[PDB]
């Protein structure tokens, strides 16, 4: 049977030479055809055909990647913005004021660390001040 | 034990790519069967004997 | 490499555990805040 399963996160072409591979471990009349729309196509023995869709779903759920909207009620998103290009993907509004992510659940976790780390408020400094004069 | 089991584990520093030559050593070291594939996604892919996949 | 807010004034860093000790040394080393010089002085004029 031919079996139909995605891979988002990197072209598929990426795995031909490997899964060509399970297409010589054992038998063929497999195909696995790679379409630059971006699914992927697997044809041959439900066993093989297996494997082959457990190597791409194994680049399918292995990078995952997307994005994220998180509300940054302080620090000006278009700072959070500059302060975070010095590292070196990130997107954030000022209608909102919310860090918007693209990339990993790892960056989801270290970036809901950050979603954190800058949002603190400065405590109020006195810049300005009214004096009252008593003589003068 | 002798068990053939794949493991993927990160390396986050530096492309794993680097590692090629001295980790197809530990696959020339003892015996066949691995494999070890470096995703461009950076995390690391290894299949074979536990021991030498260790 | 090197990062800071001033916003929050506030060193970030991005690198090692070794950037973390020397660099948290480098935290403490200049923190540090001059005494006042008495830059301006008001003077009272005994007779002109």
């Amino acid at each position: 049977i031919t079996q139909v399963v995605a891979v988002k996160n990197v072209s598929v072409r990426e795995l031909s030479p490997l899964l060509r591979q399970l297409i010589d471990n054992a038998g063929a009349g497999n195909v696995v055809h790679y379409d630059p729309a971006n699914i992927i196509l697997i044809t041959g023995r439900a066993a093989v055909v297996n494997r082959l869709a457990e190597i791409i779903r194994r680049v399918d759920q292995a990078g995952d990647k997307e994005i994220e909207v998180v509300e940054l009620n302080n620090a000006s998103a278009a700072e959070m913005v500059r302060i975070v290009e010095a590292l070196n993907k990130f997107v954030a509004d000022e209608r909102t004021n919310s860090i918007l992510i693209s990339g990993d659940p790892k960056v989801r976790e270290r970036l809901k660390r950050l979603i954190k780390q800058l949002d603190v408020e400065m405590a109020a400094k006195g810049n300005n001040r009214v004096v009252y004069l008593k003589y003068a | 034990g002798d068990e053939v089991i794949t493991q993927v584990v990160a390396v986050k520093n530096v492309s794993v790519r680097e590692l090629s030559p001295l980790l197809r050593q530990l696959i020339d070291n003892a015996g066949a069967g691995n494999v070890v594939h470096y995703d461009p996604a950076n995390i690391i892919l290894i299949t074979g004997r536990a021991a030498v996949v260790n």
